[PDB]
């Protein structure tokens, strides 16, 4: 929990934005709300991974807690630049046909079925838009 | 080499999670 | 999955940056009162009745402070507000320059005269003889607005 | 500029309106 | 008040400059560095009577905001300088000391002869007002 | 000349309150 | 039903011929010892520590033999393992050329300076003093990870 | 190359982001 005194004071103020009652606690359908409150874009995944370590409300402390440990972490940005190591020019697109090229023969091999079902989800002549397809897996 | 596998994985695992919860 | 439908990440953020800056007390809510300068903050220069009506709209009429989630919901009903009573009282607040929800007289003649589809000397004497509604040389145009809203 | 035309505009279409109904 | 959209955001992070804890305050001690960071230059007195309205040793953000206002709506040393060149026909920035003294003792709330001599007296020299210097006071 | 007295008395208001100190 | 849900037909049927070729006895178990070759035959290169989590995720460390229900589970747990501590752990054992779970105090500073975001030599040198944990020129990389977890 | 270019701005991103909770 090796916050800040600053990061403490604005989590607080972020929590109290939404304790409308002032009971120290937000409702986890909240939980969202607060982080973007405080310039964050949680994913989805990201967001059922903190309101599932909880067993549906959130006390200050375990608030606190989250916010520490996301500080500690940075999935959109990972992903990408995993992406990036076979994106040359730079243009932030990877061929469908290098694509499945690097999935079926590096690392956790692909199957041909799995691979498939990859490009079918990457839209588009055949060039797949990784940045977008980072939001979809989130 | 190491870092071209290590890129592929994580792509993979992330794939593989999506995937999984469809 | 709390305004996930109305409003995006980066507007509650900017909500967030200018509502929290006259937290005061750190409990989460401002004085009604700063709603003017939150909303000059954030590149809007509305009214005294457009922020009565933001007010209003939320069921805070009169109610001393302001929550964020009541904060969050006035903006994100005045941000898709299509009503055609809204588009009039915009057009008006155009040509009020102080936000006082008043036009001289003199003021209303000049635009109505010399802008658009500029209307005759017989057809404004008879608005401003209509809208000059309380007394003479001012025209309260919400109530200009409201007379012209029923029938 | 073409912008406050437009208000002004707005405002005579409405009353011009409203003065057609009675 | 009616201020800018710029300028609160100006002013917020000149603010935010001494706020160093991130607690929406900062000290009265530090008032007079952050309106000099903004390039204002208030006088010794300017600052006692802004901090006294205010009166923890500590200022919020909200009232910060205002005592600006208070100073950017109101205005200046430019009135009293303007007031001054009505009676100088050169526009050389320099009053003479026996005109000075004939204005000052027949026009307007008249000077009693004691005032006008401690005038005088403080805004020497070879009888030559300099009144930009004067209004410096 | 009103205008005259006007400035005369800015001036002699400033340098009252100086000496009010 | 077993395993339908998490990995293909196709997969069952590589790790098969691949656990198999382990299985001396056909008891349907191979010795612990053999799980890297069986994992190398699969073309990946997991280090010492990589293996002991797998053998963990299945609660069987320190256990002699690994059953194939085992062997799936392990697999399909890794396979979907996006965990930020384990990222960053996969990460290290890329410059883990033998897979002993230590990168030599040099070795680790001529990555940290030369690749990526370049470290500068202040920057480098906190880290080795913190990253040299016992001091013999030799950093345990999955402890340095502890550490700044 | 690319790949362990990764790697190492992962190991780099995450120790200046530990360094910086001090």
């Amino acid at each position: 929990d090796q916050l800040t005194e600053e990061q403490i004071a604005e989590f607080k103020e972020a929590f109290s934005l939404f304790d409308k009652d002032g009971d120290g606690t937000i409702t986890t359908k909240e939980l969202g709300t607060v982080m973007r409150s405080l310039g964050q874009n949680p994913t989805e995944a990201e967001l059922q991974d903190m309101i599932n370590e909880v067993d549906g409300t959130i006390d200050f402390p375990e608030f606190l807690t989250m916010m520490a440990r996301k500080m500690k972490t940075d999935s959109e940005e990972e992903i990408r630049e995993a992406f990036r190591v076979f994106d040359k020019d730079g243009n932030g697109y990877i061929s469908a046909a290098e694509l499945r090229h690097v999935m079926t023969n590096l690392g956790e091999k692909l199957t041909d079925e799995e691979v498939d079902e990859m490009i079918r989800e990457a839209d588009i002549d055949g060039q797949v838009n990784y940045e977008e397809f980072v939001q979809m897996m989130t | 080499g190491p870092g071209s596998e290590f890129a592929a994985a994580l792509i993979q695992r992330w794939y593989r999670r999506y995937m999984a919860r469809l």
